[PDB]
């Protein structure tokens, strides 16, 4: 993700 | 015909609508050698894509274009769905209507850019967009129930009660089979195997399908593996070294319902079809009790139900029963569902035109798909 | 009067509690002959450790117990701690507790073996096993901070915040300084210069010690380099022949950044330092960003700061302001570290007895150590 | 019709692209003589090279211009390949391009004189440099394995995997048989025989090369050898006097899997294969040890293969079936390797251009060759 | 180690 | 070689 996580 | 395609985080298939199998099985990773070519006999191409890789996996760079359900790369993504349609499936895309899965709650730039490489790239004639979980539960031929989807890059929990499902009680969870892979190779260094690179990583992959077991009781089970042998098993590593494994094959397993081990705060798998259900309307709740479904190659795990069924026992108040659905053909229930909808004739209005997608741009897909 | 001892890779650290720097300071190495003696007067001994061994480098087939972090040899291995506490600190472990170090993620049976022998061999009233990683914070005096133990065999970064540490978040990378001997070795050869046996790595090991240094801009320097010869530096074997080298002094320390010279897939130094703090949630990363710590002889390069603040710069939002520590004394921090340790009041409650020793075994120090 | 010239550190074969055997295959001498010539001049020139030195070589003070896979004076080299062209094969090298062979891991400095100097001096209109080890595997018609090299001067092994070479797991060393026949040279004086100068050693060459074989298992054969003369073998010296060698027929060979005999602190030639292809990926070990390939004239002895094959299956799992491919031809097999390479229409673009040497210079051999 | 690098 | 071995 772009906000949180990796994706 | 229209063509399936369910397009999953390491695992995508691709088959004919009507048919009970799909025609093309391939899990879903593009690799580039890192080495530089020497000979110049053979082709060597920039890329590989499939079942091509993982036959010189040892010399690529495997990676895996969508993560968690979603696709972080797009120039990669396009080289697996050329793959599909003109190297697999040897079809051109121009003639027939062709529908993609995705899991719920993701990005919208997810879902409106594929409408958009579907009608600029492919030029296929129709398309559709539809939940991968939803799906599933039409191959178990019910409408009302609960779908435990189990992938590698998303579990998400979903009740469906009617044609269509409950958004407001959809609830994602991040935790599925890669990082399952992530866990059992840091346990697994505690025995003195250290597995770092992704090549390798594939080879855990096997190790996992085949020796991880669900126990029915965690603390007992491990009481039991403190004696030694009868529970450890001896695995041929393809370099020839053969390796054994004691608790962990049950501990990997268990993180499903203790998410403590991997540190993240949120609750166990049996635990988050709790909350799901109580989301729901009283009236309702009975029904999807008894209608529990799994799904996903997640679930694959032998006697992943038995504890399944005890531990929502014991939140769940005794009055309501709970029955959990496991088909044993259920690896493939989104794509086999896929088909009987995309055989259904009420479904040739549900099709997105390019005519449509023309007067209203990639934002179509938004409010025609759900 | 407890001892802290930090066996090590190929550099073992012995001093005592309450002290500011080690007692003992020679190599981790155990060394046979290759030949036979042929003077029978000079008392020949049967393997020769330590300095000794240096000394006689150049008859000795040395050997490292040690690799990676991990005691592939425990023969060997009773044999430098025999020679520690009997001729470097001449003591008796009998009456002192004594604190030992180790890297994390290994395995289990390698800190079973350490308890099992000290306890049956030397017959010690305790012991502590305790992180490397962690006791270097101690030495700095903070509290919260991601930091980078690059040693000799294990590369590894621990990050803790306000006392509590993260298990899932630690990265470990089997890329140090012998891996980097061996890269310099091989990109010698270029201009001509051959070091093949084991008695010619060490002075490999000197070379780098002093010459090789970290570029800022590393695709700025080899077009000086190859430009012109200022960066050129002369050295003298122990031989008397005197030797040059050019672009070589920043292309060996590149590769903590750019392991694919080494053909390994893993991420750089850098990267790896941003992808385990990435492993960790929001709240602290704000914290961990500004308390980043180096240790390790790796970390001696000149100019390795300015390259590590550098590069995670780029990786790291611009609005965060990125702080490198680095204590000149950072060498010798692990065991700076642990002379507190044994020092706080607080620590003896976690010493392990005998008495817990004899009624659990060996088994007893993973529930009572970390 | 472009020009093969390969120069060996004992043995040099020049031929023409797309036949089978080289065409003029002379030893690689350059010597001159070590008195005066009491009788007038019928033709006594400063040096002589090639097969003529060899007639008579009882007069002149043989040197090889190449040791160890290294030019160590460009000046006699440059009489060997100037009589090549004029010589041997009787062809003006201004019109055909040239390819030469060199082993890895060379100093750059050694690459870029021969570049050059055949630039200057013969004024070829294109040049290419491979290495001897994938040209050795081109005469096998493969594309996967590990080539063992081990010429007069070094012994490499270079995996492969589908045209692709791995540089970190390229292993050197530094025995081939001119360091046999220097080990012959120490052992023969045990039974009388004593031999002195570098011309005297050619006939140790010889002797090597009729009676010297590899005996299956070392400890037996020694003891059988000291039991009985069964293994005595008779040969004749050029003056007429004949000799006899027992125990030692087996011995040199054996030197090649235990160099403690010569002192050397390097490992056998069967455990330096178990070296590079663990040094090599995990998932590409299995593809490698049945496709072992073997090359170059130190290999020649009788039993070689059947003893190369035990060592190997006992350091390696007995799972794996272990099979050494060791072609009758093997001896010119990187000859005609390269021989089908200089056939090859892709190769063709390939090629180092006089313009582009021009406007370069010597460094863009390392750019335009691996 | 065991499976996996040399140690 | 220049140090180390003779070539
Ligand atoms: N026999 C098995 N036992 C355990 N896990 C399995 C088994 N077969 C497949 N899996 C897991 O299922 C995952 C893929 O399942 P699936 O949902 O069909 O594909 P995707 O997750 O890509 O949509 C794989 O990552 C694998 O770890
Ligand atoms: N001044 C220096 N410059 C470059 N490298 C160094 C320097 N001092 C030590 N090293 C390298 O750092 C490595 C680790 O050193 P040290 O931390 O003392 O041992 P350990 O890793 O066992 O704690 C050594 O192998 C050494 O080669
Ligand atoms: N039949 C044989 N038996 C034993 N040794 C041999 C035989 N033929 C050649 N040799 C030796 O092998 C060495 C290398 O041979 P070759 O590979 O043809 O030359 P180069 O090393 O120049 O490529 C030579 O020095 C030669 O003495
Ligand atoms: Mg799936
Ligand atoms: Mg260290
Ligand atoms: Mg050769």
């Amino acid at each position: 993700w772009x906000a949180x996580c990796p994706a | 015909a229209a063509l399936v395609v369910d397009n999953g985080s390491g695992m995508c298939k691709a088959g004919f609508a009507g048919d009970d199998a799909p025609r093309a099985v391939f899990p879903s990773i593009v690799g580039r050698p890192r080495h530089q070519g020497v000979m110049v006999g053979m082709g060597q191409k920039d890329s590989y894509v499939g079942d091509e890789a993982q036959s010189k996996r040892g010399i690529l760079t495997l990676k895996y274009p969508i993560e968690h359900g979603i696709v972080t790369n797009w120039d990669d993504m396009e080289k697996i769905w050329h793959h599909t349609f003109y190297n697999e499936l040897r079809v051109a895309p121009e003639e027939h209507p062709v529908l993609l899965t995705e899991a719920p709650l993701n990005p919208k730039a997810n879902r409106e850019k594929m409408t958009q490489i579907m009608f600029e790239t492919f030029n296929t004639p129709a398309m559709y967009v539809a939940i991968q979980a939803v799906l599933s539960l039409y191959a178990s031929g019910r409408t009302t129930g609960i779908v435990m989807d189990s992938g590698d890059g998303v579990t998400h929990t979903v009740p469906i009660y009617e044609g269509y499902a409950l958004p407001h009680a959809i609830l994602r969870l991040d935790l599925a089979g890669r990082d399952l892979t992530d866990y059992l190779m840091k346990i697994l260094t505690e025995r003195g195997y250290s597995f770092t690179t992704t090549a390798e990583r594939e080879i855990v992959r096997d190790i996992k399908e085949k020796l991880c077991y669900v126990a029915l009781d965690f603390e007992q089970e491990m009481a039991t593996a403190a004696s030694s042998s009868s529970l450890e098993k001896s695995y041929e590593l393809p370099d020839g070294q053969v390796i054994t494994i004691g608790n962990e094959r049950f501990r990997c397993p268990e993180a499903l319902f203790q998410p403590s081990f991997l540190g993240m705060e949120s609750a166990g798998i049996h635990e988050t079809t709790f909350n799901s259900i109580m989301k729901c309307d009283v009236d309702i709740r009975k029904d999807l009790y008894a209608n529990t479904v799994l799904s996903g190659g997640t679930t694959m795990y032998p006697g992943i139900a038995d504890r399944m069924q005890k531990e929502i026992t014991a939140l769940a108040p005794s009055t309501m029963k709970i029955k959990i659905i496991a088909p044993p053909e259920r690896k493939y229930s989104v794509w086999i569902g896929g088909s009987i909808l995309a055989s259904l004739s009420t479904f040739q209005q549900m099709w997105i035109s390019k005519q449509e997608y023309d007067e209203s741009g990639p934002s179509i897909v938004h409010r025609k798909c759900f």
